[PDB]
């Protein structure tokens, strides 16, 4: 009831999913401190959608569409108690009215925000535990 | 070409068949909800089983073969788990030469009088029979059938000299149809008779059914759709697939068919009399193939031409996908009707109930009528719109291990009251469904006790992955379904014997049906674990006094539910001596009479009520489309009176 | 509540590493066919078994089918797996392969009976396991696991075929003290003196410890001894012998122990 009990293909979803955190943590080491900066897709300035952008196609080769509500309507939807890494997170921010982010793990998350940044978050934080709305999963490969 | 018994080949059983019996046998002595085993008595079970199934109605059966070949009666198990299925082919073998034993005489001769009716009977109930000893008698009562058969035809059918001379041709087909079975079948009706022996959902599926039960999944159809009926050598192109997109090359019709064809290149075949199930074999193809089309007059013609025809992923769909979710009449009432669980019916149905969530919702219905079960994760995300986020169903396996499944992907999206609506016919995974909001509380049960099924059965293929490797020249191996665990209501109780009690019952649900879960042979017991979590909305289930009174008037008020009632009447009348059945020509066309003057008096009845012209010949009327239901309108009134509530009870 | 004979529990040898490390130089080159490949996964499967890393030993085997469908072997070593795994029709599915690709393997009987046996079908594991006594009747274990499927049918009979078997024999290969323990016939003082008389180094001493640990944990399992019986069976797990049906169906018995405490 240890190893042996996580079937064989469990197994090779594990093997081939462990890494997931670390690709999207190499991305943001590359990338933490860049400034934000609305419809910017570059180092100079960049916005949420297009870092999730970025990222999903540099670490993964998923090429999302640009804006955030199309990214929203990207995927398949999914419930809050059942997320993993690598799924969309959707905020109720309504300065362009939606935020994504990457979530990865422990209620944290990987987003530019318009006020510091490309940086990770918390998912309790007040803010955004107040103004949560729905999530996505776009890395379709198990 | 048609000669003597001599022609009658002798049946050999195939390469394949011995592996395929033995991983059938496996599974179903290994894995199975019902721990049986393969002893002597189930052997003895089978045989009796296999002989049943042979001819059902006790026909063409020998006591004296019958006892020869109940000597190895106990070897049955080493038979199937050996692969050597002799003595079922051996057995298969002598009833068809027997065949031509069971009688002679009677042929061509359909219009001279040879006997007459005064005052003889007939068994409806054919199953309870010992086995026949003598010849004679058999040989005498064979012609009853179809003389009765022709003098209900001189009672009610077509005109003599048309029909006559086909339902000849049509005797002489179906002997000759019956010299012309397969091996499959055979191996098929065995492995049938161990599966139901077993489990009476237990099954095996022949390639050709495995690949129906695929399309009866999957609705893709690999070929040219078209529903076909056959009438003597010649099937009847009804082609109802319409919008098909080789029905967009309709330059064939009805009348301008043709029975030897090739396949995507093959050499035109000309089959003259062949199977049903060998021409739609050979109609098939796969995704990306041909088909070859001869072009010839529309009507009656001896012109053939040459031409092609593609096929490609055809889904023929007998579903309604419309979504006109509009307030019209008092609120947004409507009625849903589900032919079965496909497991796209999740993926076509959420374009129909998703989109309303922050809108106004209604009280609306869903009707399972005549309803088949297909998937059972389809069945939990289907009844997950109704319910936010909850266990819909329990299973229980042999060792004692209960899951609850439910889809943790999305709240309750129709947050509308609503109203189910049930027959007795009605599939298991509808049960579940119903089960689901009865528990609930969050929708209303109206209807006919369903049929009572509380097993779940896995659906397995027979192919292991060396198979196409070491065995290429085999054919494809068939499936099985064996109950692998039972299912129970989150209320703690099952539906395996007692079914559902709707809180509305219908006039024609109150008869006891000799139909059911209960006359199913082998049917597993009842038992009860104990109730899950679940939060209900209001104990409006036992107690359900105010639509109840309400719709009693309602039936009360109007003659269709007391017609329906003497009906049932009849039934309950009927039922006592319906056994046997006593057939004098003179007391027959009495009551046939009886029945056509009811049914034109109710006719002139309902047109005097609703303001219709009368008929009073049964020409002019062709063949249409009767009422469909008066249930459903009592259900729309009760969806009424429960919007009537919900604006009365919000407090 | 009795003293114990200890062994070093076993150490992965350096023949072991050596060879596992050359294994992985090896498929990390191109220059490789697919039959040699399946073959060097089937053997690196194997190493990792015997190291008790089962996950890797799985996916080795599992990547060696993926190339070579016919391999008897990866089937027989995939069903043993899924028995560990508690998925025991997939078992009977894998050893049922194992027979249809070579009907003379035939430990795969023995497996599948062990499968049955922990599955509850007690009748079809003792034909599987009766079997594999009459291919080879004197072997001590093989009577052993036939007593073990037929106690749940017949207590006194079981013990009574146990004892014929044990008179039937020649009594020459040591396992029989086991059953003459079984058979009240030597004190367990008698059986852990033999046992410490017949090992001769600290790998043979850790074999026999880890399958008398296992047989006797089943005895007082069977006598309603529930400490005894983990205790046993954690002597037994201590050995380190990865490769005994002793050691995984061992791990197996403190996994349902540890199942039944759970559950009140």
């Amino acid at each position: 009831t240890s190893s042996l009990q996580a079937s064989q293909d469990e197994f090779e979803n594990l093997v081939r999913n462990v890494d997931v955190k670390s690709r999207i943590m190499d991305q943001y080491a590359d990338w933490k401190g860049v400034r934000y900066r609305l419809g910017g897709s570059t180092k100079k300035g960049i916005d949420c959608s297009g870092f999730v952008q970025r990222t999903f196609r540099e670490q993964f080769g998923l090429e999302l569409p640009r804006s955030t509500y199309e990214q929203q309507e990207m995927g398949k939807s999914v419930s809050r108690s059942n997320l993993r890494t690598g799924d969309l997170v959707l905020f109720r921010a309504g300065s362009t009215g939606r935020h994504v982010g990457i979530y990865i793990g422990n209620n944290q998350f990987v987003h530019a925000s318009t006020s510091s940044g490309v940086i990770i978050s918390s998912m309790n934080e007040p803010y955004w535990k107040k103004r949560y709305n729905e999530a996505r999963r776009v890395l379709s490969r198990s | 070409d048609i000669t003597r018994a001599d022609q009658i080949p002798v049946l050999k059983e195939e390469t394949q068949h011995a592996t395929v019996s033995e991983r059938v046998t496996s599974r179903f002595t290994r894995s199975h909800y019902r721990q049986f085993d393969l002893d002597q008595a189930f052997s003895a079970k089978i045989f009796d089983r296999y002989l049943n199934l042979l001819d059902y109605s006790h026909n063409v059966l020998l006591a004296s073969d019958v006892e020869q070949f109940a000597k190895k009666k106990t070897e049955l198990g080493d038979e199937l788990r050996s692969g050597k299925l002799d003595v079922f082919y051996d057995l298969y073998n002598l009833a068809q030469k027997r065949r031509f034993e069971r009688y002679q005489y009677a042929l061509s001769v359909l219009e001279k009088p040879m006997d007459f009716t005064g005052n003889d009977t007939y068994n409806l109930d054919r199953s309870k029979a010992p086995w026949p000893k003598n010849e004679a008698e058999l040989n005498a009562l064979w012609d009853s059938k179809v003389k009765f058969d022709e003098l209900s035809l001189k009672l009610t059918g077509k005109t003599d000299k048309e029909i006559r001379e086909t339902l000849t041709r049509r005797y002489k087909f179906a002997i000759r149809r019956l010299a012309q079975t397969n091996s499959e079948d055979v191996f098929s009706l065995a492995m049938t008779a161990f599966a139901r022996e077993i489990d009476p959902h237990t099954n095996y599926l022949s390639p050709r059914n495995t690949e129906q039960f695929n399309t009866e999944m999957s609705l893709s159809l690999e070929g040219i759709g078209a529903v076909l009926q056959m009438d003597d050598d010649y099937t009847v192109i009804n082609s109802m697939v319409a919008g098909g997109p080789a029905a967009k090359s309709k330059a064939i019709s009805v009348g301008d068919k043709i029975v030897g064809v090739g396949q995507t290149g093959k050499p035109m075949v000309d089959v003259i009399g062949w199977r049903l199930d060998d021409v739609v074999a050979l109609i098939k193809g796969p995704k990306g193939s041909k088909v070859r089309l001869e072009i010839l007059p529309a009507g009656k013609g001896t012109k053939t031409r040459t031409v092609t025809l593609t096929r490609e992923r055809i889904r023929l769909e007998d579903r309604a996908v419309k979504m006109s979710v509009k307030t019209v009449g008092k609120e947004k009432v409507g009625v849903l009707d589900i032919p079965g669980f496909y497991v796209g019916l999740t993926d076509d149905v959420k374009v129909q109930l998703q989109k309303l969530e922050k809108q106004n919702v209604s009280s609306v219905i869903i009707d399972l009528r005549s309803n088949g079960g297909g998937a059972l994760t389809e069945a939990v995300s289907l009844s997950g719109l109704f319910i936010p986020a909850g266990p819909i169903v329990q299973v229980r396996d042999n060792n004692g291990k209960v899951r609850e499944d439910s889809d943790t992907d999305g709240q309750v999206f129709y947050k509308g009251p609503l109203v189910v609506l049930v027959d007795r016919f009605s599939a298991a995974a509808s049960e579940i469904f119903a089960a689901a909001m009865q528990d609930y509380g969050r929708a209303l049960v109206v209807g006919e006790p369903t049929f009572g099924a509380g097993t779940v059965q896995q659906y397995r293929s027979l192919n292991r992955i060396y198979d196409q490797m070491l065995r290429p020249e085999w054919p494809a191996l068939g499936s099985v379904q064996y109950t692998i665990q039972k299912f129970y209501r989150v209320n703690g109780g099952s539906t395996q014997r007692k079914g559902v009690t709707p809180d509305i019952i219908m006039p024609t649900g109150n008869e006891e049906t000799e139909t059911g879960e209960k006359f199913e042979d082998n049917a597993l017991p009842w038992d009860s674990i104990d109730a899950a979590t679940y939060v209900k909305s209001g104990d409006l289930t036992a107690f359900e006094p105010e639509l109840l009174k309400e719709h009693n008037a309602r039936i009360a008020k109007d003659p269709e539910f007391q017609n329906i009632m003497k009906d049932i009447a009849r039934f309950n009348a009927m039922k006592d001596k319906r056994n046997i059945v006593s057939l004098n020509y003179a007391v027959r066309e009495k009551e046939n009479n009886e029945d056509d003057a009811t049914r034109l008096a109710r006719l002139n009845e309902r047109f005097k009520r609703e303001g219709k012209p009368e008929l009073k010949k049964l020409d002019d009327l062709p063949k249409d489309y009767q009422e469909p239901d008066p249930y459903l309108d009592e259900t729309v009134n009760i969806a009424l009176d429960l919007a009537k509530l919900e604006k009365a009870r919000p407090a | 509540r009795k003293s114990e004979v200890l062994a070093v529990p076993l150490q992965p040898t350096l023949q072991q590493e050596v060879i596992l490390a050359r294994m992985e130089q090896i498929l990390a080159s191109r220059a490789l066919t697919d039959d040699e490949r399946a073959q060097l996964l089937y053997e690196r499967g194997v190493l990792y078994d015997s190291l008790g890393l089962r996950a890797l030993a799985r996916n080795d085997f599992s990547q060696a089918l993926a190339i070579r469908p016919d391999m008897p072997e990866v089937f027989n070593y995939l069903g043993i797996y899924l028995t560990q795994a508690g998925n025991f029709d997939a078992a009977y599915e894998a050893f049922d392969s194992v027979l249809e690709l070579d009907p003379t393997y035939n430990y795969a009987h023995l497996n599948r009976g062990i499968a049955l046996y922990y599955g509850g079908r007690d009748k079809l594991a003792q034909d599987d396991l009766l079997a594999f006594y009459q291919d080879d009747p004197n072997d001590p274990f093989r009577s052993l696991w036939l007593y073990l499927a037929e106690q749940k049918l017949d207590e006194k009979q079981a013990k009574e075929v146990l004892k014929q078997h044990f008179e039937k024999s020649d009594k020459e290969q040591w396992g029989w003290n086991i059953v003459e323990f079984y058979l009240g016939n030597i004190s367990e003082q008698t059986l852990m003196e033999r046992l410490k008389a017949d090992a001769t180094d600290n790998t043979s001493l850790a074999e026999h410890l880890s399958e008398t640990n296992f047989y006797l944990g089943k005895y007082y399992l069977s006598l309603g001894d529930l400490d005894s019986a983990t205790a046993l069976f954690k002597l037994a797990v201590a050995n380190n012998v990865h490769n005994f049906v002793e050691h995984r169906y061992a791990l197996l018995e403190l996994s349902l122990l540890g199942q039944d405490q759970d559950d009140l």
